[PDB]
RNA sequence: GAAAUGAGAACAGUGUAAAUCUCUUAGCGAGGAACAAUUGGAGGGCAAGUCAUGGUGCCAGCAGCCGCGGUAAUUCCAGCUCCA
């Protein structure tokens, strides 16, 4: 049972080739609950030279304990990052009694957390967006980090975990500053990830003018849809 | 706990007890300087190592003995 | 002992003293250059940082400023002669983009192996150190020497030494000249 | 009722017999000496562990070289090693042992 | 609101309030009234001493063992002090009555590990090191 | 397998108030415990052991901190290896 078949309208909607780009889905905000429309658009087939290469890392894996009914009951947790290095970035985080159960129930959870990240311009304008366009912070538990753009070639200036965020996210350049309890490993790629998420949050001047009206993928569609398989 | 033989206390106990054990002989000499990082590229940061897959990458010392430097040529 | 010479200092040392994605580029960096000893790429890493400073002070500046558009002019003018710059990028913004990789490859080891004047990149940092190569109307012992684009012309082999048409040295005569 | 049967040990050289005096706590004590001397023993990390020690039992005692005045319990002598001890003329025939 | 002034002519309050509240760091502290000068090196690195005592010191919990120390009289001060003897079988390598060069043990003026309360180390004995000695380059 | 060369050491020449050293240079000066780098580390912080390694068995000792050692020590004493 190696072949998908969706339970999400957005996972027929993917699977079937009729969504376009990641990027749309974020745009439109349909929620991805299904790990494999992830894996859809970052195909297996292997070409070693691609920056949309889907990248994924354990981070940390914790011996949880729990005092239950006389015994002291250990499970595992686990953070799991995910990245291609252009644009796209997800977190997630899993408990099981297995080692490998959490890692893989955490890739999932990652997945379905992923997020698009804005690049913009330290100076002048010229290529490659190499940081981000402004400053801005992530919140989590205790824990704050806020991350400053930087000139060209700066590179990033941050913690060993929440560089490693980064450079999934491919943020190139950065300064960053961090408050809070930071060695609770959770709340600081957690704190790390809501900031790179909140790029796009922020509405910057040049987002002004009136936007595109179109309509959904959905109500496009939904001849395809009603059609039953 | 009925195994004593020697004072508690006593100040060289264990350096004292300890055998000497000679360091082998070496046949020629370790390249000091430049040819001493060249060998570390090689055996670590070289093209053959990196083509390999990252994850599964050996750990630098994971040989202490020479029974697996045997098991690693073969 | 009163004395006016200026102090130097060519490197800096990490915040971090072990750090492996650190610790494995440097030692990519070791590797390709032909270095030894993590001084030289940090001492490397020191001159690429000045230049920044420079570029970034400039940038604070207002774009007509007098200063910005001399020193400017200074730096960019700088970096052509030694070939860090390619023709096209004069604007400061590029320094900054400046990689050590670039810069290292600007050596004169770097410069002699893709010469075909060496077999190998250590083969290359003997024979500079060997006292085998001129450059310009010198004899450059220096494996350090940042080349000057012009003076990429003439680099060939010292007049002093074989391969410059010198005598052989003291290992061929002393093997050559015990007969039979 | 006995833990097994080893070799009742005398004192090497570098140990003395003792007595046990009183208690001090900490895991320490005071102890008459059969060298003559009173010292402030400590108990072993090995005691500490299998033996409990109380007053007036016959202990061996591991010396110090530069301070005489401290010295380290080594071991507790069973009432049968003692008695023994007496008969072999190690420690002096007129002590008292308590049950 | 905050409880700090804001405000241009607010500046020598300001000044003088953080010279107040510095007091309670601790490091300003100690630095400010002479207290590095009181201490038995007298603000020094090192210190110089002759030997009274050899000394075992039984390890704080949960350790045991007998850490080799010695008490020396130091020949600036004439204050005693009780500094530790490293590694293996050295304190062998001490007589009563030698020179001794006595430094920190590495949290300035506090002890280390289990020896509870010594805050000095033994380095070297007549003229040579503890660990010139101990590899055995030298003899005494 | 022969080439390459400085450390060493020298005629000369450079240099000096003179002397030394440098620099230029004849005659010399490389195949292995020699022309042989160390100083600190391999449990975490922190790079490096997944030694069925030997010794010691809470002793000797390690450990900035957490801790390691009580007979199978990833932490002591050593050997190998490996790291900085
Ligand atoms: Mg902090
Ligand atoms: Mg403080
Ligand atoms: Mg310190
Ligand atoms: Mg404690
Ligand atoms: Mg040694
Ligand atoms: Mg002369
Ligand atoms: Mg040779
Ligand atoms: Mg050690
Ligand atoms: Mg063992
Ligand atoms: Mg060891």
């Amino acid at each position: 049972k190696n072949d998908w078949q969706p339970q999400t309208k957005l996972g027929r909607l993917v699977k079937y080739g009729k969504i376009s780009s990641l990027d749309e889905i974020f745009k439109y905000s349909i929620p991805i609950k299904e790990p494999e429309i992830i894996d859809h658009f970052y195909p297996k087939n292997k070409d070693v030279q691609a920056e949309h290469k889907l990248m994924e890392e354990v981070l940390q894996i914790t011996p949880v304990q729990k005092q239950t009914q006389a015994g002291q009951r250990t499970r595992f947790k686990g953070f799991v990052v995910v990245g291609d290095s252009n644009g796209h970035i997800g977190l997630g985080w899993k408990v099981a009694k297995e080692v490998q159960g959490a890692i893989k129930g955490a890739i999932t959870h990652a997945k379905l957390n992923m997020v698009p990240v804005r690049k913009g311009y330290w100076g002048n304008k010229i290529a490659n967006a190499h940081t981000i366009p402004q400053k801005i912070t992530g919140k989590s538990g205790s824990v704050r980090i806020r991350l400053v753009p930087a000139p060209r070639g700066t590179g990033i200036v941050a913690a060993p975990i929440p560089k490693k965020v980064l450079q999934f996210a491919g943020v190139q350049d950065i300064y960053t500053s961090s408050q809070g309890c930071t060695r609770t490993r959770g709340n600081f790629l957690k704190a790390t990830y809501y900031a790179l998420a909140n790029t796009y949050r922020y509405l910057t001047p040049d987002f002004w003018g009136k936007p595109e009206d179109n309509e959904l993928p959905f109500e496009t569609f939904s001849e395809f849809l009603h059609t039953k398989a | 706990m009925g195994r004593m033989h020697g004072t508690l206390a006593k100040a060289g106990k264990v350096r004292k007890q300890t055998p000497k054990v000679e360091k082998k002989d070496k046949p020629r000499k370790t390249p000091k300087g430049r040819s001493y990082k060249r060998i570390l590229y090689n055996r670590r940061y070289a093209p053959h190592i990196l083509a390999t897959d990252p994850k599964k990458r050996k750990s630098p010392n994971w040989h202490a003995g020479k029974k697996e430097k045997m098991d690693a040529a073969a | 002992g009163k004395t006016y010479i200026n102090t130097s200092k060519t490197y800096s040392t990490p915040r971090r003293p072990y750090e492996k994605e650190r610790l494995d580029n440097e030692m990519k960096l070791i590797g390709t250059f032909g270095l030894k000893n993590k001084r030289e790429v940090w001492r490397v890493q020191m001159i690429l940082a000045k230049f920044r400073k420079a570029a970034r002070e400039l940038l604070t500046l207002d774009p007509k400023d007098p200063r910005r558009l001399f020193e400017g002019s200074a730096l960019l003018r700088r970096m052509f002669k030694y070939g860090l710059l390619s023709e096209q990028e004069r604007k400061l913004d590029y320094v900054l983009g400046l990689t050590i990789h670039k810069l290292m490859e600007r050596r004169l080891q770097t410069r002699v192996f893709k010469l075909n004047l060496a077999n190998s990149i250590h083969h290359s940092r003997v024979l500079i150190r060997q006292r085998h190569i001129k450059v310009g109307k010198n004899l450059v012992n220096v494996p350090s020497f940042m080349v000057r684009t012009d003076s990429e012309k003439s680099i060939d082999f010292a007049s002093t030494s074989p391969l410059g048409g010198g005598r052989e040295g003291r290992t061929k005569r002393k093997n050559a000249k015990k007969s039979a | 009722e006995n833990e097994t049967k080893r070799e009742l040990v005398f004192k090497e050289e570098g140990m003395e017999y003792a007595q046990v005096i009183k208690m001090l706590g900490n895991g320490r004590l005071e102890v008459f000496c059969f060298d003559g001397k009173r010292r402030i023993g400590h108990i072993c990390g090995r005691l500490k562990k299998k033996v409990w020690i109380s007053m007036d039992d016959i202990v061996l005692v591991g010396l110090r070289d530069f301070q005489d005045d401290k010295c380290d319990i080594l071991l507790k002598y069973l009432p049968d090693e003692v008695r023994n001890l007496k008969q072999y003329g190690e420690i002096d025939e007129n002590i008292k042992i308590n049950d | 609101g905050v409880g700090k002034p804001r405000g241009i002519r607010a500046g020598r309050k300001l000044a003088r309030h953080r010279k107040d509240q510095r007091w309670a760091d601790n490091d300003f502290n100690k630095r400010l009234l002479g207290s590095r000068w009181r201490n038995p090196f007298m603000g020094a690195s090192h210190a110089k001493g002759l030997v009274t005592e050899k000394i075992g010191i039984e390890s704080k919990q949960p350790n045991s063992a007998v850490r080799k120390c010695v008490r020396v009289l130091l020949r600036k001060n004439s204050k005693k002090i009780a500094a530790f003897v490293p590694m293996d079988g050295c304190l062998n390598f001490l007589a009563e009555n030698d020179e001794v060069l006595v430094a920190g043990l590495g949290r300035q003026g506090h002890a280390v590990g289990d020896i509870p309360g010594v805050r000095f180390k033994v380095v070297c004995v007549k003229g040579i090191s503890l660990l010139a000695l101990f590899k055995g380059k030298k003899e005494k």
